[PDB]
RNA sequence: UGUAGGAGACCGAUAGCAAACAAGUACCGUGAGGGAAAGAUGAAAUAGUACUCAGGAAUGAGCAAUUAAAUAGUACCUGAAAUCGUUAAGAUGGAACGGAUUAAGAGAGAAAACAAGUAAAGAGGGGAAUAUUCUCUUCUUUAUUAAAAGAAACAUCAGUGAUU
RNA sequence: UCUUAACCCACUCGUCUUGAAACACGGACCAAGGAGUCUAGCAAAUGUGCAAGUGUAUAUGAUUCUUUAAACAUUUUACGCA
RNA sequence: GAAAAAAUUUUUUUUUAGAAUCUUUUUAUGAGUAGAAAAUCGUGGGGUUUGUGUUGAAGCGAAAUACGUGAGUUUUCGUGGA
């Protein structure tokens, strides 16, 4: 540490390089969501899937 | 840019005219210029300038 | 070595998202400026077409 | 409203299709626009900037008067057009066509 | 990014803007905020003073949401009423504005700012200041605890 | 293009032209046909076969009319009788032609074909 | 030395080639500016390999001028005499690398009718 | 401000429409090239070794 | 040789031009330039000047504020080289005449509604050229957090800056030099 | 990870997987193991060097010969530098090169580094008048008057010296 | 332009070192490859959009479906930070 | 907003600037390792614009009355064939 800056609050000093995962996959993967969803719904007659809380 | 008459239409409307509940983006407002009129010599052309 | 790690996306605020797709409108809308960008604009009868 | 002549040299004082400058030796920066009357890169040679701005141009293997909506027309039929439509800059349009008019 | 770097500026130039007689090598007082109090004290003592030490008792399992607190101030209360509606409270002198804070969000109305002299407003909190509380009778609106 | 099954790749396409089995082969010797026998036959472009009678419209032998001789499948290069050249020992064989550079007249007529043409029209 | 040509003077004509290029074979000749210490040219010990310097640059009159008298352009399209024309007395054409013979027999024409010459007229013949 | 609006067959013009608020927000052209260029980052393809 | 202080030159600082490419604010400096080059009056150099600063000497000056200060100079019209910004701690406006640099919107409709007037610079420039009977305001250049850290060293006696602390936390940042109880205090 | 798709602001054969290939191979290690180098003629070889001569043969040459092309012949695309060969020119009394400044040689060049217009007869091109009459133009060609431009030289000034 | 000449001047470059022409260290030669980066969090700077708010989070939605792996939208007290 | 020359007052020849990180003008200044800044120039790819291609480009060797203080840029001949 020098100079203004404050101390650090990091914790890769463990092996985070095998412990990290990137999502590239999101917006497909809302796609599918919607696909199954409209799917089952389709399959059901188009008769409602939800459920009244 | 080449609209058809339905789009113009549309547009105005989007950006909100008429109001359209779902046609409207939520409580937008465009925004405005900081300069009011950009013909800078006409206002250095002008008598009391 | 390169890696995922890599920031490759941003976020593009949703108010200048806005501004930009409106501004751009505006600028279409500039007979001059359709000119300047390459359009071949001679024979067009009105300012937006 | 939110534009002006002065505010689009602003915006394209760099950047337009016609704008050409020379590379092999840096003095010369060109300004080639339909109703550019001089060619070099200025607003006042800029054909986007005059009101109703009229240009001698050859294209098509054709010496073309121009005038800005936009309108077109090909020694006495030039002399007569420049006379009518028109408003230093008549001189240099005479001039122009006097270059011009050789040309194959 | 790349094309502005400082690399950029200095390309060859050796050690590069780090020193020729450094001659650049990595953490040499020792690793992280580890030189604190014993070859950094005066850099810790200068710039962060009150790092070092034990100080009060402990609560074991904090649990914020129970002493959770969202505050207004008196001066920010007229403006949780529109303005056109203030205008109708202004004029009409026989009516006052009742105001559910907690419904607006908040739980503790602060004593900050200035109420408006001889204009009745009623306003509805968990928890009033001792401020707020005088300034409120001082106007001759009202208090209401609520839950 | 719409279709996201198949690869626009040049790197497919290129491996799938050399690997080619024999049907593909065929389409890929593939010859388009006089403009009479087009519109007689509703039919762009037929197959290749041994006895056909072709009209060479490309290359340094073009507006040369005759019979295939035969057809080189593995090198996709047809020879036709009055294609001959000499070779280095001044033996005669035929040069090969890719079947892009000609045009079919007289096709052959047999049962394989006949389907084909029933198939087609 | 100095070579005044009307009142266009170029004040350097021997290029600033590199220090020693020839002594070490992997050098080339264009310029690279020691970062060494004690390299005999930043520490300016005379009589070795000169630096360049911003003070051998050309008067802004002059600044780019050839002894043509007149301003070169390059020139690899037809289209390109339009600007020349209204700038012939003050610029010249010089055609590209690249140019195939019938369109540059055709620019070397079109020079002609704007009545300019084109400095490397003889290309391509 | 009224512009002209054109049949299919440009020869004929059909009903006038008043230009959109849309087209009178100001030109920020520096912030059409910053968007343009975060957006681009957005569509950029990760990379790795 | 000449003996020479700092070289013969002359090195002041700051600002040469603006450094933004927006097209309006360029054509707006060129404007207030001009005038005031021509002008004999300080008031265009003033404001030629305070629009070419960067955005931490832009602050946006307070609606409350700007009032506060008209309200002895009843008829007159507020020049602010900076942004005016709305007040909820604000019961209502008594109509006022200001020019801005930006305008939030629900401020311009509460001036507007006031019965009070919204000026851009080009508008003021054309009608008040000159400056005469105007006002120049400008809003708070120490009101910012980071100015708020700047000054005498945390833990040095006297300091009152903020320091750049590590986290929110109780236990932290309270102890050594900053209570007398642990080590000593500032 | 296995298999199948689809990809790219990725690499372009010293890179990219160790592997674009008959490579997890060759090869090395007692063994566990360690582990390479390694792509491209041409459109077409169903164009892959026929023939002749001199040679023991290899090879070589050809009046002979494929190809658009063979200092394109399968160790085949392009073919840099280092390196070494041939010819010519120069230099050469214990270095070698350099800088600054001239010189003599050896090369190169006409684009500013001379000659507008005028007349004659060849080659082209256009515009107007109500497809072809009128008319405007640029290059070659014969010779025929300008001129300008730089370098010299002296004089004349103005600035700056030195001299008596 | 190249080429020798000739007068005058001209010490191995890099390098660490207060100090290298050195009896200091590295360099036979040539070609290709060959070294301040990326992520996280933070800071100041400057630009930009908005302002007592701000960001739209996970996600939902669509007459969104080669390029679309983005773009667009979000039926008034969610959360971060202020 | 008219200056000159050539002809035979009128014909012919040249020119005729307004782009703010801009143009005209003036004066002062010009050392430099470690170091900081700015202006440049080049390489791979991307979008964009408007071009260059087998009446041989890139590439490569040798150059150029070439241009740039400079990195470099531009170009000629030879090879070369996408």
């Amino acid at each position: 540490v020098a100079h203004n800056n404050v101390l650090p609050n990091v914790h890769l000093h463990k092996w985070w390089q095998h412990r990290v995962r990137v999502n590239f996959s999101k917006n497909i993967k809302k796609k599918k969501r919607r696909l199954l969803r409209e799917k089952r719904r389709k399959a059901n007659g188009g008769t409602p899937i939800e459920k009244l809380h | 840019c080449i609209w058809s008459e339905s789009a113009f239409k549309k547009l105005d409307v989007i950006y909100g005219k008429i109001h359209e509940k779902k046609v409207t983006k939520k409580n937008y407002i465009l925004p405005k210029s900081i300069v009011h009129n950009p013909d800078i010599y006409r206002i250095i052309h002008s008598d009391k300038v | 070595p390169t890696k995922i790690w890599r920031r490759w996306g941003r976020k593009v605020n949703l108010k200048e998202k806005r501004y930009a797709v409106c501004s751009s409108i505006a600028a279409s809308g500039v007979t001059s400026l359709v000119l300047a960008r390459g359009h071949r604009i001679s024979h067009l009868k009105e300012v937006p077409l | 409203s939110n534009v002006s002549n002065a505010l689009v040299w602003e915006l394209t004082r760099k950047s337009n299709c016609f704008i050409k400058k020379n590379k092999a030796g840096k003095k010369g920066v060109f300004l080639c626009d339909p109703l550019n009357v001089n060619y070099k890169n200025t607003p006042s040679s800029s054909g986007l900037v005059k009101s109703n701005s009229t240009n001698v141009t050859l294209k098509d293997g054709k010496v073309v008067f121009s005038v800005k909506v936009n309108q077109h027309f090909k020694m006495k039929n030039v002399e007569k057009l420049l006379q009518q439509h028109g408003s230093k800059n008549k001189e240099k349009l005479l001039k122009k066509y006097k270059r011009l008019s050789k040309l194959y | 990014a790349t094309r502005f770097k400082k690399n950029r500026k200095k390309r060859g130039h050796v050690s590069a803007g780090h020193g020729r007689v450094g001659k650049h090598r990595k953490h040499p007082g020792g690793r992280g905020k580890a030189g604190g109090l014993h070859h950094m004290r005066i850099n810790f003592d200068k710039y962060h003073p009150g790092y070092f030490g034990k100080v009060g008792m402990r609560h074991l399992n904090l649990l914020k949401n129970r002493t959770y607190c969202p505050t207004i101030n008196v001066d920010k209360l007229w403006g949780l009423l529109p303005e056109e509606k203030k205008k109708e409270f202004s004029e009409n002198k026989d009516i006052a504005p009742v105001i559910d804070v907690t419904r607006k969000g908040y739980f503790k109305v602060l004593g900050n700012g200035k109420l408006k002299h001889n204009q009745p407003i009623v306003v509805k909190a968990r928890y009033f200041s001792s401020v707020a509380e005088k300034k409120i009778k001082a106007v001759g609106g009202q208090c209401i605890l609520v839950a | 293009k719409f279709n996201k099954q198949k690869s626009s790749s040049r790197r497919k396409m290129r491996k799938a032209h050399f690997t080619a089995p024999a049907g593909l082969r065929r389409k890929i010797m593939s010859s388009k046909l006089s403009k009479e026998l087009r519109l007689k036959y509703k039919t762009r472009s037929l197959p290749v076969r041994k006895d056909d009678e072709v009209l060479i419209c490309r290359g340094h032998n073009h507006g040369r009319e005759g019979k295939v001789v035969k057809i080189n499948r593995k090198r996709y290069k047809i020879y036709v009788e009055r294609v001959t050249r000499e070779k280095v020992n001044g033996e005669s064989t035929f040069i090969g032609i890719h079947p892009s550079n000609v045009v079919l007249t007289k096709l052959k007529v047999d049962k394989n074909r006949k389907k084909i043409l029933d198939r087609k029209a | 030395a100095v070579k005044k040509v009307g009142k266009i003077i170029k004040k350097r004509t021997k290029k600033f080639t590199r220090f020693q290029s020839n002594r070490f074979m992997r050098v080339k000749p264009a310029w690279r500016k020691p970062r060494g210490i004690d390299c005999r040219v930043r520490r300016r010990y005379k009589g070795t390999n000169l630096m360049p310097s911003i003070g051998y640059g050309s008067n802004k009159k002059t600044k780019f001028l050839l002894p043509n008298n007149k301003y070169k352009y390059v020139v690899k399209n037809v289209k390109e005499m339009e600007p020349l024309i209204m700038n012939h007395t003050k610029y010249c054409v010089q055609i590209a690398h690249n140019v195939s013979s019938k369109k540059r027999k055709q620019i070397i024409e079109r020079a002609k009718q704007m009545n300019v010459s084109v400095i490397n007229a003889k290309a391509r013949l | 401000p009224v512009a002209n609006v054109y049949s299919t067959n440009g020869k004929n013009v059909v009903g006038e429409v008043e230009i959109p608020v849309v087209f009178q927000t100001p030109i920020r052209n520096d912030l059409i090239q910053s968007v343009y260029t975060n957006m681009s980052k957005n569509r950029r393809h990760p990379y790795a070794v | 040789g000449i003996a020479l202080k700092n070289v013969g030159r002359i090195k002041k600082h700051g600002r040469k031009h603006l450094v933004s490419k927006n097209p309006y604010l360029r054509l707006l400096v060129k404007l207030y330039n001009f005038l005031a080059r021509r002008t004999n009056a300080n008031f265009n150099k003033i404001i030629a000047k305070r629009l070419i600063m960067p955005k931490r000497y832009r602050p946006p000056l307070s609606l409350s504020k700007l009032q506060y200060h008209m309200a002895n100079h009843p008829n007159d019209i507020a020049v602010v080289v900076g942004s005016i910004t709305d007040d909820k701690r604000l019961f209502s406006l008594k109509q006022l005449k200001v020019c801005a640099l930006r305008f939030t919107e629900t401020a311009r409709k509460r001036i507007e509604d006031a019965g009070g007037e919204c000026l851009t610079f080009d508008q003021l420039a054309l009608k008040y050229p000159t400056g005469k009977k105007c006002v120049l305001l400008r809003g708070p250049t120490k009101a910012r957090t980071a100015e708020k850290h700047f000054g005498k060293a945390p833990g040095k006696p006297k300091s009152k800056a903020r320091p750049y602390v590590r986290s929110k936390g109780r236990k932290f940042e309270k102890a050594r030099g900053r209570r007398k109880s642990r080590a000593y205090k500032k």
